[PDB]
This record gives structure tokens, C-alpha cells and sequence, in this order.
């Protein structure tokens, strides 16, 4: 239960940090056509 | 006679004319070694003038280190007495310490 | 007496799941043709049923210990048989599909339950020789596979492949009701877990998509892999972190926490991975390098049952003195000796008999691999359990066998790419013996461009033989450091 | 040099590369030679659309 | 290129495939050009069966 | 175009095949006309053999 | 015809075959006619070692 | 037209072969007739190196 509830939770951090990743490496590619 | 030695991209630098070599083979084993020295760089990697493609079309591209033929120039008195014969395999060792 | 007949009609139980799985490999090309479509549209035709049973074997215990074990084992194998025969009578790729699906979700409780079901029935006295015989038909069944399966796409119309399991599902339930009434199984109900059933669905789906898949699609180049490694890595990680904190079981973890267990999967695994990642190579090299057919490429398999069929009673027999991890480290360097044979052994004239004796040498690991390393996974459990071990054990193993098919194609063909690449660099003008080749080609009368198609050819066979015989010593190689794990087992063994 | 024959039924979709010229500065060639065949890594600047 | 042999032994059933020509309206390749090799994907109206 | 080679060591056996030619009525073929290389199925009446 | 192209870097000893010209009958090929390629099998009878 | 080499990348060495030339003594060969392409087994004395 609430270790089922920091299930979820540690879950929604990787989430947000690949997210936040997500526009870095989309900027990157996008300025350069390599 | 002299030996055709096969470098990557990644050594070729640091290899100026004239830098010591050493070369042993392998019917003589390790009794034996060479003197000798560099001779000078090729100005292409074989692929410059092959007829074919290098890869199939229908397949996708996968990436090769290339490699760079270096001439070295062996010293005559010791053929005479330990004969060399086309083809075969050597190990190479090129001094590069020295870069003019 | 009744122990031998069960003991038959269980070995043809999990023999023709085997028989199934690898006959259809073998006939995709011919059914594809004869369907109006192409290989990487047919080859949807085993995507499909490795998706269904991937999901199907963990499932087993969940319905074994509801349903009732012998009444899921009678049910699955007449829903078994009569999928098999609608996937005969097919006559449209879309339909095949569809029961191709519906057959792989119901074959998936065919394997464990029917080795939990022998290793229960059987008395404790001869455990051992029951389990022996079990790993027999493991070993069996591939290779009495391929040589059925190319007669049949060679000689008569396709659909004989799937009309045999009739038969064999005929002889299995009768055989079943004749034998096993009476020895009935507790059942017991409980709340069914809603999360666990989709994010195992979902996970397991994308994985199984990925490998199948990811080769025409250059792997990661594609956006439609990535996305399906995120879905899966995802579902997987959330899937397992729930099963742990669950109450209801969906998938019964607690078998980890015994030290033989882990050993013992972690090793079948990753035996497994490599022994299938490299067989697999074998017919494709012999059919397009070599020239040979689908039944001579089979046929250059057959020498390594020669050994096991002699060797697994045997070694049944005397299990009594035997300290079973000397038996699995004798097999892994007797399977790093037949790759290495084959390694420095390879030639593009090589006869029958070149590719022949090292599945003769190969039988012995393979004989001595299935049954100790089975005997120490499921060492010390209680006899009500042994199902949902068993459903574990089989679906870390089918996950090996994957993985390994995966990784290997893709290393086999880009090693070609490299090799190639190598080679053609010598075809140039200025070099005495590549005119001469020239001249020789158009004495026969090719043009030009014929001849440089032809020794473009035959630059990638070479490279073909060259990048299959340098996966092979890879393989050997990392045999060679898989061998200590064995050992960190306990000997509780019994 | 050898065509590429699409109409064979044993045919798998493969995307497909163009080749595009680059013109380097000769005045760091002199500094830093390059040889026929090498491998780079390249990148262009495609912000400009005009 | 290479003519097909089919009468020899390991012989194996595969579909066919037949080339279609295809026009395109000059207009359109006014402001999108095209370069030889590139792929594409073709849908054709067959409702007309005359 | 390059006969066979046997007698190299590596030889199996696998069964060879005869192309045999069959005349079409040409009444049919304006009605439905076919194309070179479009496979079929063929059977052949031996009821009669004189 | 063309040489056997060189192997990868292995070799292993094969038996050689040698070809043997076997005549026929020509009264009873008349009966039952043959054609180039047909696969057959022969018995040398080698009892008159001379 | 195709030597096997250590080219980069490669996971397994390769060793060259020399070809020597041998000769018959032709007494017993008129014995014994010989065939091109045949295989045998040569063991070369090394005692005397002068």
C-alpha cells in the first residue's frame, strides 16, 4: 500500500527526468543535420 | 622486397618518413628480426579505386574503421642470409617517439 | 500398468508444442508463396504465436490453481487440437493469423503442467527417472521436427504441418481420461489482481514485438522500436516492483528467494540463450551458402539425438551417486569444444559429414545440460508448488531463446556487411589474377556487369562463412566463463 | 556500378541515401592532410531556408 | 541482369512482381521536386473496370 | 549458363526436373491476356498413352 | 570451369571423385529413350580384376 | 583473387600455406598410374640441413 504508493512514486521520477531529456536531445538533433 | 603494413585511421597520425621499424615473422619465428623504415604514407584507403561497391544496396550501412597501407623498406643484408617469399605474415612495430 | 502409459502420454503432450514451434519456421517460405504474400508479411505467422504464448506460460499456475490442474491440461490439449486443425484448413494469411493467435494462448499450459503433473503423479522413488525421460522430449522434438516439416512443404500441399497435432491430441486425451481419473488436484478461490494481468499483457506483448521485429527495422533507428522499449522496459519495472507488494499472487516471486532457484534459472537462461542463438544459424547457412535443401539441412542435425537416446537412462538410472554440477560444468566445456570445432573447421567445400560430427559431439552436452540443472531448480520445494516453478523456469527460458535469436542474426549479418566490405577492396584494376578473372568470365559469354554481379556474389558468401564461423568462436568464448556459476548451488538435492 | 533490382518478391523496404557534395577550405588542408577514402563526421547547419 | 533458373531442384515458390507506370502532374513537381531512387507509396482507384 | 559441376566432393543428390512446353489456345488469350514470367498451376492428363 | 574460389582460412581433407565413361546399348535406348542431366545409378561388376 | 588476411576486425588469425614441389621416381609410377587432382600424404625428411 504505501510501499505502493513510492511504487508510483519513484516511477513518476524517471518519468519527468527522460521527459525533461527529451527536449535537450530534440533541440540538439533539430539545429543539425548530421 | 618490402612489406605493405596495414594501419588503421586511428594510428596513421604520428607516422612521419624515416621513423625506425622493426618487423619478425612467423617462418623464422622469433629467432630472427628486421630493421627498417618508413618509406611514405599511400594517398588512398584501396576502397579509392575498387570496381564493385563496397556494400550491398539492398542492405543497410554499417560502419567500418578503414586502414591505410604504410611502405617499409627492409635492409638487404640480412634477406640474403634469411630469405623473405611473397605473402607472408609479419608483426610491425614503427617508432613514432621522434616527430619532425 | 498405468505410470508407463501416463508417462507416454505426457512426453507426447510437451512433444508436440515442440514439434509445432519448429516445424512452422520451416515452412514459411512455401506457405508465404502459396499465400499471395512475402516472407517479412508471412513471417507475421510466428510473431504472432510467440506473442500469444509468451503471455500464456507465466499464466499457469493462476489457472492451475483455480481450474484445477487436470482439468486445464484436458481442456487445453482439445482446444490445442482443434486450433491446430483450423489452422490447416486455412485459406487467406489474415485468417491463419487469427488462429495462429488463438492456438499460441491456448498451447501455453501445455510444458509446465504437464512436468508438474508427471513429477507429482510419479512416486518419489522414481523422481529422478521421470524427470529424465521428461528432458528427453525436449531434446527429441526439434530435431524430428525440421526433416517431417521440409518433406511435407516439399511434396504435398501445405496444411499437412497442422493436421498431425489431431492425432496426437486424439491419443493424448484418451490416453488422460483412461489413466489419470481419480487423481484429481485442491483447488482453491481467490480475488483476481486487475493491474498485474494488464501490465503483464502490455510488457510482455512489446518485449516479444521488439525482438521479433527489430531486425527489418535497423533496431534502433526506428521510432516504433524505441517507443516499444519504453512501453516495455516501463510495464516491467512497474510490473515487478507491484508483484513483490501484491497480496494475490498473479505471479508467485517467492520461488526467488531459494538460492538453487536463482542459480539454477539464471544458468538454464543464459545456457539456453546461447546454445539457441547458435543453432539457428546453421540451416540458413547451409540452404543459402551451401546450396543444400530444407530435408538435407535438417538431415545434418539428426547426429546429435544419437547420444541422448542412449545416454538419458542411464544417467536416469544412476543419479543416486552423482554430484550433478560436475555433470552441468562436463556439458558447458563439452558445448565449448563442438563450437570451437566448428570454428576452425568451416570451409566453403565442406562435405555432409563436416557439419556432422560436431552435433555428434554436441549430443553429449546436450545430454547431460536438460536433466541435473532441471533437478537443482526445483530442489527442495514442496509438491503442491512445482507448477508455478515450473511456469517460471519455462518463461525465463523461452525469453533466452529470443534474446539469443535476436542478438545473433543481426551480429551474423552486419559481420557480413564488414567482411565484405574488406574483400571487395581487392577487386581493382592494376592487379594481375582480377583481369585474369575477367577474362576467364567472358570466355563463357557473361557481359560485364553479369561478371561483376557473380564475383560480387561470391564475395558474400565468403564474408557469410566468415562472420557465421566468427559468432561461433564468440560463443565458445563466453561458454567458457558461464561454467563456475554452477557451483554457488547448495546440494540439498532431493 | 551494379543496379539494384527491386521487382524480386524477396524484397525488404530499406531507406534509402543520396549523396551530397561538401566543399572544404583548402588553407587548413595544408596544416592538417587528408587522404582519399577517410571517415568523418559531418553536420550541417540548416536553420537558414532561403 | 541475371537470367532466373527455376528448373533446378531447390526450387521454392515466391509471389511475383510486375512494374506499373505512373505519370505525375508537372505542376506539382514545379515546387516539390523529386530525385531518382526516391520511395513512395502508390494507392490505385480500381472501381473503374473498363 | 554454368553447367552444374558435379564430381567436387561436396555432392548430394536432389531430384532434377524437364521443362515441358504446352501450347495455349490462342482463342483465350485475347480475352485474358498474360504476361511473361506469371506463374500458374499446370496439370497434365496421362490417361492415354499410345 | 572456374577456380575454387579461395577459402575463408580453414581446410579440410575431402575425398575426390573421378569420372568414369560407361557406355549403353543402343538397341534398348530406342525402347526407353533418355535425356541429358538424368539422374541414374550404375554397379561395376569387378570380379576379372585384368 | 580473394586473400584471406588478418584484416582489422578479424577474430581469429589465419596462417599461410607455401606450396612445394615434389618429385616422382618414374619406375614406380609406370607401375602404378597416377591421375591428375588426386590426394596423398608427403612427409619431407628435415635431418640433413646443410
Amino acid at each position: 500500500g504505501k510501499r505502493k504508493r513510492l511504487l508510483l512514486l519513484l516511477t513518476l521520477l524517471f518519468i519527468i527526468i527522460a521527459v525533461a531529456i527529451g527536449i535537450y536531445w530534440f533541440l540538439v538533433l533539430r539545429h543539425f543535420e548530421e | 622486397m618490402w612489406v605493405d603494413a596495414n594501419f588503421k585511421e586511428t594510428q596513421i597520425a604520428n607516422m612521419r618518413i624515416g621513423q625506425p621499424v622493426t618487423i619478425t615473422t612467423d617462418i623464422y619465428g622469433d629467432d630472427v628480426k628486421y630493421t627498417g623504415k618508413v618509406v611514405g604514407l599511400d594517398m588512398g584507403t584501396g576502397s579509392a579505386f575498387s570496381l564493385l561497391p563496397a556494400q550491398n544496396a539492398t542492405g543497410n550501412w554499417i560502419k567500418v574503421v578503414q586502414r591505410l597501407p604504410v611502405r617499409i623498406e627492409l635492409d638487404q643484408k640480412q634477406l640474403e642470409q634469411y630469405p623473405l617469399r611473397i605473402g607472408l605474415s609479419t608483426l610491425v612495430s614503427v617508432n613514432t617517439t621522434n616527430r619532425d | 500398468a498405468q505410470l508407463v502409459i501416463m508417462t507416454i502420454a505426457l512426453s507426447l503432450a510437451t512433444f508436440m508444442q515442440v514439434l509445432d514451434s519448429t516445424i512452422a519456421n520451416v515452412a514459411i517460405p512455401t506457405i508465404a508463396g502459396n499465400l499471395g504474400s512475402s516472407l517479412s508479411q508471412g513471417t507475421w505467422v510466428i510473431t504472432s504465436f510467440g506473442v500469444a504464448n509468451a503471455i500464456s506460460i507465466p499464466l499457469t499456475g493462476w489457472l492451475a490453481k483455480r481450474v484445477g490442474e487436470v482439468k486445464l491440461f484436458l481442456w487445453s490439449t482439445i482446444a490445442f487440437a482443434i486450433a491446430s486443425w483450423a489452422c490447416g484448413v486455412s485459406s487467406s494469411l489474415n485468417m491463419l493469423i487469427f488462429f495462429r493467435v488463438i492456438q499460441g494462448i491456448v498451447a501455453g499450459p501445455l510444458i509446465p503442467l504437464s512436468q508438474s503433473l508427471l513429477l507429482n503423479n510419479y512416486p518419489p522413488a522414481k523422481r529422478s527417472i521421470a524427470l529424465a525421460l521428461w528432458s528427453m522430449t525436449v531434446i527429441v522434438a526439434p530435431i524430428c521436427g525440421p526433416i517431417l516439416g521440409g518433406y511435407i512443404s516439399d511434396n504435398y500441399h501445405w496444411g499437412w504441418i497442422f493436421f498431425i497435432n489431431v492425432p496426437i491430441g486424439v491419443a493424448v486425451v484418451l490416453m488422460t481420461l483412461q489413466t489419470l481419473r481419480g487423481r484429481e488436484t485442491r483447488t482453491e478461490r481467490r480475488r483476481i489482481d486487475a493491474v498485474g494481468l494488464a501490465l503483464l499483457v502490455i510488457g510482455i506483448g512489446s518485449l516479444q514485438i521488439m525482438l521479433d521485429r527489430g531486425k527489418e527495422l535497423d533496431w534502433f533507428s526506428s521510432q516504433e522500436i524505441i517507443i516499444l522499449t519504453v512501453v516495455a522496459v516501463v510495464a516491467i519495472c512497474f510490473l515487478i516492483v507491484w508483484e513483490l507488494t501484491d497480496d494475490n499472487p498473479i505471479v508467485d516471486l517467492s520461488l526467488f528467494k531459494s538460492r538453487n532457484f536463482t542459480i539454477g534459472c539464471l544458468c538454464i537462461s543464459l545456457a539456453y540463450m546461447l546454445y539457441f542463438g547458435a543453432i539457428v544459424l546453421l540451416p540458413q547457412l547451409l540452404q543459402e551458402v551451401y546450396g543444400y535443401t530444407a530435408t538435407w539441412a535438417g538431415l545434418a542435425s539428426a547426429p546429435v539425438g544419437i547420444i541422448p537416446v542412449i545416454l538419458s537412462p542411464i544417467i536416469g538410472r544412476f543419479a543416486h551417486k552423482l554430484d550433478m554440477r560436475r555433470l552441468v560444468t562436463f556439458s558447458f566445456i563439452m558445448y565449448a569444444v563442438c563450437f570451437y570445432w566448428r570454428a576452425y573447421t568451416f570451409e566453403p567445400g565442406m562435405d555432409f559429414g563436416a557439419s556432422a560430427w560436431p552435433q555428434f559431439i554436441q549430443g553429449f552436452a546436450v545430454a547431460c545440460f536438460f536433466m541435473p540443472l532441471t533437478t537443482i531448480t526445483l530442489s527442495g520445494l514442496p509438491p503442491e508448488r512445482l507448477a508455478a516453478a515450473s511456469s517460471l523456469s519455462n518463461f525465463t527460458r523461452t525469453l533466452a531463446g529470443s534474446i539469443g535469436t535476436s542478438i545473433t542474426t543481426t551480429m551474423w549479418t552486419n559481420r557480413e556487411s564488414m567482411h565484405h566490405a574488406q574483400l571487395t577492396e581487392s577487386v581493382n584494376p592494376f592487379n594481375p589474377n582480377a583481369q585474369a578473372m575477367y577474362s576467364q568470365l567472358e570466355g563463357l559469354g557473361m557481359t560485364q556487369q553479369q561478371a561483376s554481379g557473380w564475383i560480387a556474389q561470391q564475395i558474400t558468401n565468403q564474408g557469410l562463412i566468415i562472420s557465421a564461423n566468427e559468432i561461433f568462436w564468440m560463443s565458445a568464448g563466453i561458454f567458457l566463463v558461464l561454467l563456475g556459476l554452477v557451483w554457488f548451488a547448495k546440494p540439498p538435492f532431493g
